[PDB]
C-alpha cells in the first residue's frame, strides 16, 4: 500500500484545484467559455442562481446545475472568462443593494455606481427576483398621480398602484411623457406628506449611453436627480445584464412600495429587454416560439410587472407604479410582445 | 462473434476488449487484473474516482494512468491499451468494467435472476437453462427467503379489476 | 519569453479548431497566427470547446490546410498599425498594407476589441457639427458624434458627396476621415482610390486626410465583420490622442450585420427571427457605441444603409435605427434633375433640429 | 488563362442558383450548420470568390479582361430571396 | 447518482491500438449519399484530391480531428467500409490554355465532345484568390452583346459584372 | 411506514431531477417534498428517468435548492380540501388557505388527477 500511496500522493499534486483543494465543493472549475455561457465543474453546495465569481471581476448566476457540472451565464463580456480558471460562490442568492441612499445615483444591473460620485450607501439587499404580493395584501387604487399632461390627466387617468402601459412607434415621444411625468412629481416632491412624495426610477435597457447621460443632464437642469434613481444596461452591455436590470430596479422600487413610500418606476424599452432574454435563450439552446421568442417571454413581463400594486393598510400602504415603455413595430398592437 | 450485445454507448470499450482477448488468449487474466484494478480505485475513492473527473488535462490523464500500473504491473496485456485509449477519450472507467463483466459471465456463468411470479434471486451457474432452475427454485425456497415479496400476486387483483369493470 | 504553440486539429469551412496544451490556452477575441506560404492567415478565438481545444474563425482564406500545424498565440486581439501614418495608405482587416507602398511606419498598435467609454467619460450636451452643405447643416444637421444613415443608391453622387465632407470637415476643424470599405467590391474601391488621387484628399507625395481600410467582398466571413472594428479604433486613437472632430464612413452597415449573422451560423448558434445572427442587437450596440463624442473630442459615423425588400421593418434595419440621430435620404433623380447635392430634404430628417 | 496572357474573355455562368443548391447539398449532407432556407452559411462568401475573380487588368499586368455574366433565375419573381 | 455514462457517441470504434502510417493512407468509416468519412490521412490538405480502391475520386472538404469527410465525384455504389485510400497530393486543378478552342469539357478538364485528347498549355488551380486592388484599372472597352436594349440602355464592359435576373 | 427519501441532482429552473434509492422510487404525478426555509416545497413528478431518477415539476419557486437536498415523498398526488367549509376560503394551487382566516378544517381530501366519467 505504500506505494499506492505515494503515488496517489503525487497524483494529488499538478491536479491543483479540480479534486484535490477545496475538493471543488465551494469552488469550480471553467470547463468551457461558450457563447454566453461557462460549463464549470464542482461547486457542491451551489444553490440555483448564486452569484459567481470568476476570479476576474465577471459576475456570474446559474441556470443549469445538472449533475455534472454547473451552467453558468456570464454577467459581463465571455472574454474575461477562461477555461481552466478558479471561481468561487458568493454564497447569495442575485441581489442588489436596497435603500434610501439611491436617489441622484445612477447604477447598472448589479447595483454597482456608475456616476463616480462614490459607493453607494444601502439599507438592506433584497433579492433581484422576488415573489410578487399575493391575494391579500394589494388593495384598489384610489390616489392619482398626476403626470402633468392634460390627455393623461383629464382622459386615461393613471393612480398609485396602477400600471398603464406606453405604446408607441420609434419616434412617438414615449420618453417625453415619461420625463413629463418625473418633472411634474417635483410639485409634491420637495414639500413634508409623504403621501404624497412620490419618488421615481428610471430603467435605460439597450439605450445609447450617449442618450443616458443626455437624459442625467435633463434631470439634471430640473432639479429631478434627487427622489430619482436611474439603472442603465446600454445596448453594449451584455444581455444578461439588460436581462436583469429591470428585476433589480423592481426591488429598489418595492424597498419604498414595502416601507410605507409610494414610487415611480419606469421600463423603457421592455421590447429591447424582451430581446436581450431571446438572445440568451437561442444561446442556451431553447427552443424558439412565435418570432423565435421563447415561451417564457409572457412569464418574464408577468413576474416583472406584477410586483408593483397598491398595498392595504395593514401592511402600510404602500404603493409602487409600473409605466413599460413598448415600442411597437409598424404602428400594430396585434404582434406577440405587444 | 461475443456471446452478448451491449450495443455501444460506452460499452463498445468492453466489447472490444473482449474481442482482443478473444483473438488470441487471456480471457481471464485481463479480466482479473481489471478487477483489481477496480478494487484498487475503490480502495481510495476520494483520490480514485473523482481523479476521474473530466476537469483533467490529456497528460494528467496520461500521469495518473501510468499512476494506475504499479503494484508488479498488474495491468497485463491490452489492458494498458485501454488506459491509453480512456486517456485521450471519455474518462469515467467504472461503468465499462461491468459491461465486460457482464460479457464474460455470460461466456462462461449464464445465470439469470428469474422466478416470473416469484420475486427470488435464483442465480444459476449453468450454460443450460433447461431445468436448472427447477433446482436454484427448490433451493431458494427451501432456505433463505431473501425476499420472496410479492407483496400482492398480479393475478387476483388484475382479475377483480377487470371484472369489476363488467 | 516562451511563445504560446498548439497545433490545428479540423478547418471546418472558414472555421477552425486547434488544440492548445495545458495553461495554455487565450482569451477569446484573440489574434492566431500560422506560417503559410501564401502569408498570414490569423484566427480570432470565439469559443473555448474544453480539453485545451479552441474554436476560431479564420479571417483569410483556409485552403490547403493541414490536420498539426503549428500555430502562435499574438498575445491579444488582432492589432492594427495604427498612427498619422495611416493616412494615405490602404490597410486591411488583419494590419497588413495592400497598398504596396512599403510597410506601415506606425509607432503605436492598438487591439481592435476594446470598451466603450464609461458613463462619466461620455458628453452631457449634444453638439452641433458643420457640414458645408447649405441643406445638410441646415434642415437635417449632423451632430456631432452621430450616427448619420446615408440612404441613398445609385447614380446619385452619393460617392461625391462623400469627398465633399471630407474635405469640408478637414477644412472646417481638424477632421481627418477614416473610410471603412465593409464589403468592398474592389472595382468601386479601385475607382475610389483613383479618385482620391485625384481630388487630392489623397496625397501620396504630401499628406492625406483619409486612411482606406477596406475588406472586399471576397474576403471570408468575419474579416467583413471586423474591418469596421478596425476602423473604428483607427477613428478613436485619432480622437483619444489628438482632440479632433474625426469622422468615420461605413460601406454598407447590412452588409456588416450580414457578416455578423452568417459568422453566428457558422459556429452553430441558432438564428433568431430572419436568418439573423441572436446577437443582433449586441453586436449593433457593441459598434455604434464605441462611435460616440467624449470629453477629448468627437467621432461622428456616416453610414450607407440598405433595406432589405425596400422593408422599414426588418431586424437589421430597425436594429441600425436604434443608433441614427439623423438621416440623409439622397433622391434618386428626384433632385439630382437640377440641384447636384440631391438629398431630398422633405426625406431626409433629424432628430437635433431643435430650439 | 485568358485574361493574364494578355487576350479578353467572356465567361457565361450561367445558372449559379442550381451552384448554391449543390452546395446546400453538400453541406447539409456533411452535418454542416444549416441557415436560411436550410442554404449553407458561406454561399455569400462562394459566390464573392467566384464573381470578384472577373476583372481588367491594369497595362503593367497584360491589360487582360474577364467579364462575368451570370444567371441567377428567381422563383414567383421574389428578387428579395437569399440567393438573388 | 454517483457517475454518468461516458459516451453518447465517439469517433473511434474498433480500439485494437494497431495499424500505423495512415498519414498518406486511410480506411473507410462510413459512406452514404454522396460521401464517406474516412479515417486515417494525418496529412491531407483541405479540399485535397483523393483516391479510393475502386477508381473513383473524392474531395477532402471536412477534416475532423478523428475522420475525414469526403465527397465523393462519382456513385457511392463503387465504395465500400473498409476500403483502402490513397491520397493524391495535389488541389483541384484543369488543364488550361488555347487548345479548350472549340472542344466541350467536363468540371474538371475532361474532354466530353469525344474529339480527341485535349491540347493544354498548363495546369491551373481551380480555386484561385482574385486580382488585388491595385492591378485593376477602370473599365472602358465596351462589349457589344448585340441587343439594341442591352447595348444603349444598360452597356457591359470588359471586365464588368452583369446579373441576367428573370424567371 | 418508512419515509421515501432521496437526493436531488439537478434543479433546472423549474425542472428538478431527484435521485433515489432501492426500490424507492416514487410514482408519477405524485407529490414530492422539499423542506425549504420559507415554507413547503413539492415536487410533482413528471417523468421516469431510470436508474433511481425522476423528473419532477415545482409548483413553487425553485430559489436556493442545493443539489442533494433531502426529498421525502408524499405517497399520492397532491391533496387539496373538499367540502362546503372551501365556501368562502381563498386558497392555492396546493391547497393553503390563503385568505388568512384560519386553517381549512375539511373533513375530506381528494387527488388533483382524476380519470372522465366515462359513458
Ligand atoms: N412635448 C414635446 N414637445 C416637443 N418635442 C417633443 C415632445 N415630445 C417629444 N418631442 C420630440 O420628439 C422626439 C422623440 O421624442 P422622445 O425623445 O420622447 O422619444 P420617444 O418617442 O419616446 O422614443 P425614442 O427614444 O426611441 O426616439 C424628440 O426629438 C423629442 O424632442
Ligand atoms: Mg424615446
Amino acid at each position: 500500500k505504500a506505494q499506492p500511496t505515494e503515488v496517489s500522493s503525487i497524483l494529488e499534486e499538478r491536479i491543483k484545484g479540480v479534486s484535490d483543494e477545496a475538493n471543488l465543493n465551494e469552488t469550480g472549475r471553467v470547463l468551457a467559455v461558450g457563447d454566453g455561457i461557462a460549463r464549470v465543474f464542482g461547486l457542491n453546495n451551489i444553490q440555483a442562481e448564486e452569484l459567481v465569481e470568476f476570479s476576474s471581476g465577471v459576475k456570474g448566476m446559474a441556470l443549469n446545475l445538472e449533475p455534472g457540472q454547473v451552467g453558468i451565464v456570464l454577467f459581463g463580456s465571455d472574454r474575461l472568462v477562461k477555461e481552466g480558471e478558479l471561481v468561487k460562490r458568493t454564497g447569495n442568492i442575485v441581489d442588489v443593494p436596497v435603500g434610501p441612499g439611491l436617489l441622484g445615483r445612477v447604477v447598472d444591473a448589479l447595483g454597482n455606481p456608475i456616476d463616480g460620485k462614490g459607493p453607494i450607501d444601502a439599507a438592506g439587499r433584497s433579492r433581484a427576483q422576488v415573489k410578487a404580493p399575493g391575494i391579500l395584501p394589494r388593495r384598489s387604487v384610489h390616489e392619482p398621480v398626476q403626470t402633468g399632461l392634460k390627455a393623461v390627466d383629464a382622459l386615461v387617468p393613471i393612480g398609485r398602484g396602477q400600471r398603464e402601459l406606453i405604446i408607441g412607434d420609434r419616434q412617438t415621444g414615449k420618453t417625453a411623457v415619461a420625463l413629463d411625468t418625473i418633472l411634474n412629481q417635483k410639485r409634491w416632491n420637495n414639500g413634508s406628506d409623504e403621501s404624497k412624495k412620490l419618488y421615481c426610477v428610471y430603467v435605460a435597457v439597450g439605450q445609447k449611453r450617449s442618450t443616458v447621460a443626455q437624459l442625467v443632464q435633463t434631470l439634471e437642469q430640473h432639479d429631478a436627480m434627487k427622489y430619482s434613481i436611474i439603472v442603465a444596461a446600454t445596448a453594449s452591455e451584455a444581455a444578461p445584464l439588460q436581462y436583469l436590470a429591470p428585476f433589480t430596479a423592481a426591488s429598489i422600487g418595492e424597498w419604498f412600495r414595502d416601507n410605507g413610500k409610494h414610487a415611480l418606476i419606469v421600463y423603457d424599452d421592455l421590447s429591447k429587454q424582451a430581446v436581450a432574454y431571446r438572445q440568451l435563450s437561442l444561446l442556451l439552446r431553447r427552443p424558439p416560439g412565435r418570432e423565435a421568442y421563447p415561451g417564457d417571454v409572457f412569464y418574464l413581463h408577468s413576474r416583472l410587472l406584477e410586483r408593483a400594486a397598491k398595498l392595504s393598510e395593514k401592511e402600510g400602504s404602500g404603493s409602487l407604479t409600473a409605466l413599460p415603455v413598448i415600442e411597437t413595430q409598424g404602428g400594430d398592437v396585434s404582434a406577440y410582445i405587444p | 462473434p461475443p456471446p452478448v450485445r451491449l450495443f455501444g454507448v460506452e460499452g463498445t470499450y468492453a466489447t472490444a476488449l473482449y474481442q482482443a482477448a478473444a483473438k488470441n488468449s487471456s480471457i481471464d487474466a485481463a479480466f482479473q487484473s481489471l478487477q483489481k484494478v477496480e478494487s484498487t480505485v475503490k480502495k481510495n475513492p476520494k483520490l480514485g474516482h473523482l481523479l476521474l473527473n473530466p476537469a483533467l488535462s490529456l497528460k494528467d490523464r496520461n500521469s495518473v494512468i501510468d499512476a494506475i500500473v504499479e503494484t508488479h504491473k498488474n495491468l497485463d496485456g491490452y489492458v494498458v491499451n485501454l488506459l491509453k485509449v480512456l486517456s485521450e477519450n471519455n474518462r469515467l472507467g467504472c461503468f465499462e468494467k461491468i459491461a465486460s463483466d457482464f460479457g464474460v459471465l455470460n461466456d462462461a456463468h449464464n445465470g439469470l435472476l428469474k422466478g416470473t411470479v416469484t420475486s427470488a434471486e435464483p442465480l444459476d451457474p449453468k450454460s443450460f437453462k433447461r431445468i436448472e432452475k427447477a433446482l436454484s427454485a427448490s433451493k431458494l425456497v427451501g432456505q433463505g427467503k431473501s425476499l420472496k415479496l410479492e407483496n400482492v400476486v398480479k393475478p387476483e387483483i388484475k382479475g377483480g379489476l377487470i371484472v369489476e369493470l363488467g | 519569453s516562451t511563445p504560446i504553440t498548439g497545433k490545428v486539429t479540423a478547418v471546418i469551412g472558414a472555421i477552425v479548431d486547434v488544440h492548445f496544451e495545458q495553461s495554455e490556452l487565450p482569451a477569446i477575441l484573440n489574434a492566431l497566427e500560422i506560417k503559410t506560404p501564401q502569408g498570414k492567415l490569423v484566427l480570432e478565438v470565439a469559443q473555448h470547446l474544453g480539453e485545451n481545444t479552441v474554436r476560431t474563425i479564420a479571417m483569410d482564406g483556409t485552403e490547403g490546410l493541414v490536420r498539426g500545424e503549428k500555430v502562435l498565440d499574438t498575445g491579444g486581439p488582432i492589432s492594427v498599425p495604427v498612427g498619422r501614418e495611416t493616412l494615405g495608405r490602404i490597410i486591411n482587416v488583419i494590419g497588413e498594407p495592400i497598398d504596396e507602398r512599403g510597410p506601415i511606419k506606425s509607432k503605436l498598435r492598438k487591439p481592435i476589441h476594446a470598451d466603450p467609454p464609461s458613463f462619466a467619460e461620455q458628453s452631457t450636451s449634444a453638439e452641433i457639427l458643420e457640414t458645408g452643405i447649405k441643406v445638410v447643416d441646415l434642415l437635417a444637421p449632423y451632430a456631432r458624434g452621430g450616427k448619420i444613415g446615408l440612404f441613398g443608391g445609385a447614380g446619385v453622387g452619393k460617392t461625391v458627396f462623400i469627398q465633399e465632407l471630407i474635405n469640408n470637415i478637414a477644412k472646417a476643424h481638424g477632421g481627418f476621415s477614416v473610410f471603412t470599405g465593409v464589403g468592398e467590391r474592389t472595382r468601386e474601391g479601385n475607382d475610389l482610390y483613383r479618385e482620391m488621387k485625384e481630388t487630392g484628399v489623397i496625397n501620396l507625395e504630401g499628406e492625406s486626410k483619409v486612411a482606406l481600410v477596406f475588406g472586399q467582398m471576397n474576403e471570408p466571413p468575419g474579416a467583413r465583420a471586423r474591418v469596421a472594428l478596425t476602423g473604428l479604433t483607427i477613428a478613436e486613437y485619432f480622437r483619444d490622442e489628438e482632440g479632433q472632430d474625426v469622422l468615420l464612413f461605413i460601406d454598407n452597415i447590412f452588409r456588416f450585420t450580414q457578416a455578423g449573422s452568417e459568422v453566428s451560423a457558422l459556429l452553430g448558434r441558432i438564428p433568431s427571427a430572419v436568418g439573423y445572427q441572436p446577437t443582433l442587437a449586441t453586436d449593433m450596440g457593441l459598434l455604434q457605441e464605441r462611435i460616440t463624442t467624449t470629453k477629448k473630442g468627437s467621432v461622428t459615423s456616416v453610414q450607407a444603409v440598405y433595406v432589405p425588400a425596400d422593408d422599414l421593418t426588418d431586424p437589421a434595419p430597425a436594429t441600425t435605427f436604434a443608433h441614427l440621430d439623423a438621416t440623409t435620404v439622397l433622391s434618386r433623380g428626384i433632385s439630382e434633375l437640377g440641384i447636384y447635392p440631391a438629398v431630398d430634404p422633405l426625406d431626409s430628417k433629424s432628430r437635433l433640429l431643435d430650439a
